[PDB]
RNA sequence: ACCUUUGGGUUAAGUCCGCGAAGUAGUGAGAUCCCUAGGAUACGAAAGUUAUCGACAGGUGUUAAAAACACAGGAAGGAAGGGGCAAGAACAGGUCAGUGAUGCCCUUAGAUGGUAUGGGCUGCACGCGCACUACAGUGGUCACAGCAGAAACAAAUAGAAGUAAAUGUGAUCGAGAGGGAAUGAGCACUGUAAUGUGCACAGGAACGAGGAAUUGCUAGUAAUCGUUAUCUCAUUAAGAAG
C-alpha cells in the first residue's frame, strides 16, 4: 500500500520541475493526490583565505553547497509501483525508495 | 601502508611486534598538486586551499552570502 | 593603629548608650567609629538584634541593615 | 504576593504627586510612566528625543554599569539601587523619588566654557547650556562621585549612594557633584 | 550670589564654532523688554526656557 | 470539553507557550512553581506588573500554565509576559463579548505595546576582519 | 500527584539531611574531611556534613526525574549536574565535571538500604524512598 | 536616498500620457492598472512606478 | 591637433531637477540572489513545517521642481537590517617556497635528487609588532540550585578530556587569604620514541592601573561571559572562523 519516494538534488530548479511533473502524474491518476514535503536542506560549507600568499588585507570567503530534497508519501498497488518506477530514470536528481 | 616494528621486552630475549599509526602530513598530500600545506580535510576532500578555489565551481560550491 | 578583636566591657557599655537615637546602622559604623574588625562587628550586631535593642530591616544576600530607637518610617 | 493594588516602584513607593520644581527642566524628566521594575527594552535610542522619554530611575541605573568590568550587568545595578532607596526613604523620610528629582535639579551647571572663535584662533568664552544637556551632566556627576568614592574604602556601595543623593537634594557643599557644579560655573564666569 | 534671569528662545540661526558645537539663538526675557542674541551649546528647541547669569553680555554677530 | 486557548510569546531566542483555562479559582504556575515559590524575582515583578494594568476582576475564574525554552534569564521573563498578556485578550474575544476585549487591549496598549507585539531584534552576525559584528582589528602604521 | 514541587528546595535538602544522619543510611568515604568534590574546586567543603547534603540532593534529582517521567539517571549525568568552572592560571576558565567516586559510593549505599534500583541504562527510585519523602512533605508544608 | 531612477520615472511619465483616464487618486487602483498593462517583472519595481504615478496625478 | 560649452539646487551614486548649439539610445550605479524577521486558506494527525504576500517617503506637517526630516500607526518606515556580486584605466605592487602554469641562466652519483637514524628550525647580550592573565572586595572560598545556540557522552572508591559560563540563594574570608612566574621528590596518559599533556604535594617572582605617542566603535552595536559534533588535531589552542 504505502511508498515513500525521496527525490534528492543539489539543484533547485530541476527538483521543482521534476516534483511538479510527478505531482501532475499523481493528480492525473487521482489516488487522492497531494503535494511533496519540502525537507530541511543539507548544507556543507568551507571557509578559506582568498590570497595564495600572506600579502595584503586578509580577506575570507565562505563556499556552501546545498542539497535540496523532497519526499512524497503515497498509496499505490504493487503493479503501479513496478510500472511507475519507469519514470525514475535519466535524472540529475537521485531517487530512493522505502516500503512496508 | 600500515608498517610494523619489532620490539624487545625487558629480558632482551623475547620479541613482540607493534604497528605504526598513520598520522601527520606524510600521507595527506594534496590530490591535485602533492602539496603538504593548507590541505582542506573536511568532507573527505584532500585538496589544498589554492587548488580548491579554482575547482570549487566544478565540484558545485557557491558563495551565496 | 590596627583594628581590634574584642569588645571589652567599657566599649560594650557605651555602645548600648550610643545605639539608641541613631536611625539606620550597619556593619561599617561599629567598625569605623569604634576600632572593631568586620568579623566582630557582625557578632555584636547579631547579638543586639536578639536582645531586641536593635531591629533588622533588610538582609538580602550578605547586605544587612539595622535600625535603632529613633527610626520612623514613611506613612500613607 | 505582597500587594494586589496599583503600580508602585519596587512594589513599595507611591508613584504620584510628583513635582519637578524648575520650569526650565519640565518637559525632559519622565516621572509619568508607571513601571514596577526599573527595566525596559523599549528601543527609543534610535530616535530624535527618544532618550528623554526613558523613565528617571532607568537612566539612573544605566549610569552604574561602568568601570569596564561591569558592562552589561543591569541586574546588579537594580539590586544596588533597590537597597539605596530603602536607606534614603528611611533617612530622608520622603519618597526616594523626590530626593532623586532634587539631586538632578541642583547638580546641573547652568553656564559653561566653549571655543567660539571661527575665522582665526579658537578663543574660549562662556556659553549657556540647553535643558537637555543640563540634566545629562547632572547624572554624569552624581555617578562619577559615587564610583570613585567607593573604590578602596570599607563602606558598602548602597550606603554611599544614600550619602551623596541626600546632600545633593539639599544643595550642600558635602556633595562631590554639587562642588564640581560650582567649579564649572566659576570658570565659565572667569572666561565671561 | 544666585542672580538669574529666565528667557524664552524665539529663533535659532546657525550651527557655529570649531566642530559646529554651538547654536546662535534669539532670546526674549520673561519680565523685561530686552531681547538678546546668544550662543548656546546643548540641543535646543524653540520655546525652551533658559537661565542666564547676565541680561547684557551679547553675541552681536547674530 | 473545558474552555481553553493557547498562545506563543518570543524574545531573542527564547520561546514560551501559555495555556489558559476555565477554573473555580485564579491559579498561575511557571516551571511548575507558583509565584510565591518561584526562585527569580525579576520574572515575578514582570508578572505582577502586567496583572495590575489588567484589572484583577478580569483574571478571575481563570488558570495558567507557562512553559519555555531558549534564550536566558532576563529574555525569558519578557517572553513569558507576552504569552500571558495575549492569553487574556484571546480568551475574552472567544468566550465573552468583544467590547471587553477592546477595553482591556486599550489599557495594555497605553502601558506597553511590547506586551502584545514581539520585538524583531536579534544578534547581528560576525564579519571577518574583526572580533564581532562591527568592531575592527587594530590597524598599525609605524 | 507530583508532590515534590509543593515545597522550596532550600527547605527540603536541609530537612532530609537530618533524617539521613540520625539513621546513618549513607556512610562517609575514607578521608571525606580533606577530599575535594572536584578538580575544579579550590578547597574542601566548609560543612563537615557535605556528604549528607550530596545524599539529600541526589534523592531530589531522582524525585523530579520520576515526576517528569524522564529516562533513568546515569553516573555521567550526575557528574555534569554538579560540575563547575575550573580556575586555570593565565587562561580562560573552563567547565569541569564532579568526581564520580562520591556519587558511586552514595548510590551503592542507597542500593543496600533498598532505596535505589539499578536499571540497564541508569538508576531509579523504589517504594520506600518515595514514601519517606511523601511523609516528610506532609508535615513540612503544615 | 529615495530617488526613483531613470527607467521608473520614464515608465511613469509614459503611462500617464498613454492611459490618463484609467487612473485615479488611489494607490491601489493605480497598482492594479500597472499590474494589468505593464511587462514589469518584480513587485519591487511596480510599487515604485505606481508611487511616482500617484505622486504626479495630484500635481 | 581639440571642445560641445556659463559649473544653479539634490543623492550613497552625472543619483537626479532646472537651462542650453545640441539631441538620441547603452555599460557602470541602480535594478537584478541568497540568508535572518512576520504571514495558512496548503500539508500532517501530530502538536511542526513551509509560504507569488507584506513597506511605497504611502499618510499628516513642512508654500517652484528634485529629495528630506520629525511624528504616527505597523512583524517590518526612508538604500527594512546584514552579507554577496560588482565599470574603464592603472601599478615595472605581491607570489617562480601552490601548481605536470612558464621563458632564460645554474646543478645533476663524491647530487643542489631521494631515504634512514640523530641534531636544528624551539639557541640568547639585546631593540620592535600583535595577543593572554592580572593588579582585587561591583572581590576570594564552601555548598546548593538553574538557563543557550538545542538535542550523541563504556566504566571509574584521592586524582588523573567532555552537555555552558557568567548567573541565583545561603554560608564563609577580610585589605598582597589578590596573583600564580622560576623550581623539587613523585603518580599517570598519548606516542615508534617525551622533549608534549593531565594529576597530587609543595614552592611562592614581577605587577598596587601604565611616558611620548596610538587603534577600532552609532544599537541587540561596543564591552563582558562561556561554548565549539568548526578549522588545524596521535597527543598538543593563549590562533583564526562561527
Ligand atoms: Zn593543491
Amino acid at each position: 500500500i504505502n511508498v515513500e519516494l525521496r527525490l534528492l538534488c543539489s539543484n533547485k530548479k530541476l527538483l521543482s520541475d521534476l516534483s511538479n511533473r510527478y505531482y501532475n502524474y499523481l493528480f492525473q491518476n487521482s489516488p487522492t493526490a497531494k503535494k511533496p514535503r519540502v525537507l530541511q536542506p543539507f548544507i556543507c560549507d568551507v571557509t578559506t583565505r582568498k590570497s595564495p600568499c600572506g600579502q595584503g588585507t586578509a580577506t575570507w570567503s565562505k563556499y556552501k553547497m546545498i542539497i535540496h530534497g523532497r519526499m512524497f508519501a503515497l498509496q499505490m498497488t504493487h503493479q503501479m509501483l513496478k510500472d511507475s518506477a519507469a519514470f525514475l530514470q535519466n535524472t540529475d536528481v537521485e531517487v530512493r525508495l522505502t516500503l512496508k | 601502508m600500515n608498517k610494523q616494528m619489532i620490539k624487545y621486552n625487558a629480558d632482551l630475549e623475547t620479541t613482540f611486534t607493534v604497528e605504526r599509526k598513520d598520522f601527520g602530513r606524510t600521507n595527506r598530500r594534496c590530490r591535485a598538486c602533492f602539496a603538504y600545506n593548507g590541505v582542506i580535510r573536511k568532507y573527505d576532500l584532500m585538496i589544498c586551499r589554492r587548488c580548491f578555489r579554482e575547482y570549487a565551481g566544478d565540484i558545485g560550491f557557491k558563495i551565496y552570502d | 593603629v590596627k583594628r581590634h578583636e574584642r569588645v571589652e566591657d567599657d566599649i560594650f557599655n557605651k555602645i548600648v548608650k550610643d545605639v539608641k537615637n541613631m536611625r539606620i546602622l550597619t556593619r561599617t559604623t561599629l567598625s569605623e567609629r569604634y576600632n572593631l574588625s568586620l568579623n566582630i562587628s557582625i557578632k555584636l550586631l547579631r547579638f543586639l538584634e536578639e536582645n531586641q535593642i536593635i531591629k533588622l530591616i533588610s538582609s538580602h544576600r550578605g547586605s544587612k541593615i539595622y535600625a535603632g530607637s529613633k527610626y520612623e518610617p514613611l506613612k500613607v | 504576593t505582597e500587594t494586589s493594588g496599583d503600580i508602585k516602584l519596587f512594589g513599595r513607593y507611591p508613584y504620584t504627586d510628583l513635582e519637578v520644581k524648575d520650569i526650565t527642566l519640565e518637559k525632559y524628566i519622565n516621572v509619568a510612566s508607571k513601571v514596577i521594575l526599573p527595566h525596559t527594552s523599549s528601543r527609543l535610542n534610535t530616535k530624535k528625543f527618544g532618550r528623554t522619554k526613558i523613565p528617571v530611575v532607568e537612566r539612573f541605573v544605566n549610569a552604574m554599569m561602568r568601570k569596564g568590568r561591569n558592562n552589561g550587568k543591569k541586574t546588579l545595578a537594580m539590586r544596588i539601587v533597590k537597597d539605596a532607596f530603602f536607606i534614603i526613604e528611611g533617612v530622608t523620610g520622603q519618597n526616594p523619588i523626590q530626593i532623586l528629582v532634587d539631586a538632578i535639579c541642583n547638580s546641573g551647571p547652568r553656564e559653561d566654557s566653549a571655543r567660539i572663535g571661527k575665522g582665526g584662533v579658537m578663543k574660549r568664552s562662556s556659553v549657556d547650556v540647553s535643558p537637555l544637556r543640563r540634566i545629562n551632566i547632572a547624572i554624569f556627576l552624581l555617578a562619577k562621585g559615587v564610583r570613585n568614592s567607593t573604590f578602596k574604602d570599607i563602606k558598602m556601595l548602597p550606603e554611599i549612594i544614600a550619602e551623596e543623593l541626600i546632600n545633593a537634594a539639599k544643595n550642600t557643599q558635602s556633595s562631590f557633584a554639587v562642588k564640581k557644579k560650582e567649579e564649572i560655573e566659576r570658570i565659565a564666569k572667569s572666561n565671561r | 550670589s544666585e542672580e538669574v534671569y529666565i528667557g524664552e528662545v524665539l529663533q535659532t540661526l546657525e550651527k557655529t564654532g570649531p566642530g559646529g558645537g554651538l547654536t546662535m539663538c534669539q532670546v526674549q526675557l520673561k519680565d523685561q523688554k530686552r531681547t538678546l542674541y546668544r550662543a548656546i551649546m546643548g540641543p535646543i528647541a524653540v520655546g525652551d526656557l533658559v537661565a542666564l547669569l547676565d541680561c547684557e553680555r551679547e553675541h552681536r554677530r547674530g | 470539553s473545558i474552555a481553553q486557548v493557547i498562545t506563543k510569546g518570543t524574545r531573542k531566542t527564547a520561546i514560551s507557550k501559555c495555556v489558559c483555562s476555565e477554573s473555580n479559582e485564579f491559579q498561575l504556575m511557571v516551571d511548575n512553581m507558583t509565584l510565591d515559590v518561584h526562585h527569580d524575582n525579576f520574572l515575578v515583578a514582570k508578572i505582577k506588573e502586567i496583572m495590575k494594568i489588567i484589572g484583577y476582576e478580569h483574571l478571575e475564574n481563570l488558570k495558567f500554565e507557562l512553559t519555555t525554552r531558549g534564550g536566558g534569564p532576563i529574555s525569558r521573563a519578557y517572553a513569558i509576559r507576552q504569552a500571558f498578556a495575549k492569553a487574556v485578550i484571546s480568551y475574552f474575544g472567544k468566550y465573552y463579548d468583544e467590547q471587553r476585549k477592546q477595553d482591556i487591549k486599550e489599557q495594555i496598549m497605553k502601558f506597553d505595546r511590547a506586551a502584545l507585539v514581539a520585538d524583531p531584534r536579534r544578534v547581528e552576525p560576525k564579519k571577518y576582519g574583526g572580533p564581532a559584528a562591527r568592531a575592527k582589528y587594530t590597524k598599525s602604521y609605524r | 500527584n507530583t508532590e515534590i514541587f509543593k515545597v522550596r528546595h532550600d527547605t527540603f535538602i536541609p530537612a532530609l539531611s537530618e533524617y539521613l544522619r540520625t539513621n546513618k543510611t549513607v556512610v562517609p568515604i575514607k578521608n571525606f574531611d580533606i577530599i575535594k568534590t572536584s578538580r575544579g574546586k579550590e578547597t574542601s567543603p566548609l560543612d563537615i556534613n557535605w556528604y549528607y547534603t550530596r545524599a539529600a540532593s541526589i534523592i531530589r534529582k531522582l524525585l523530579i526525574s520520576k515526576a517528569k517521567n524522564e529516562k533513568p539517571l546515569s553516573i555521567v549525568r550526575f557528574s555534569s549536574e554538579y560540575g563547575c568552572a575550573k580556575d586555570r592560571g593565565n587562561r580562560p576558565n573552563k567547565h569541569v565535571r564532579a568526581s564520580k567516586g562520591i556519587i558511586i559510593k552514595i548510590l551503592n549505599d542507597l542500593q543496600e538500604k533498598g532505596w535505589v534500583e539499578k536499571k540497564e541504562n541508569g538508576w531509579t527510585l523504589k517504594k520506600e524512598a518515595e514514601e519517606v519523602s511523601k511523609q516528610l512533605i506532609e508535615k513540612l508544608i503544615n | 536616498g529615495q530617488i526613483k531612477g531613470k527607467s521608473v520615472r520614464t515608465a511613469s511619465k509614459v503611462i500617464v500620457e498613454r492611459y490618463f483616464n484609467r487612473l485615479t487618486n488611489d494607490f491601489y487602483d493605480n497598482r492594479n492598472v500597472v499590474i494589468d498593462v505593464a511587462e514589469i517583472r518584480s513587485k519591487k519595481l511596480r510599487n515604485k512606478v505606481s508611487g511616482c504615478v500617484t505622486k504626479l496625478y495630484k500635481r
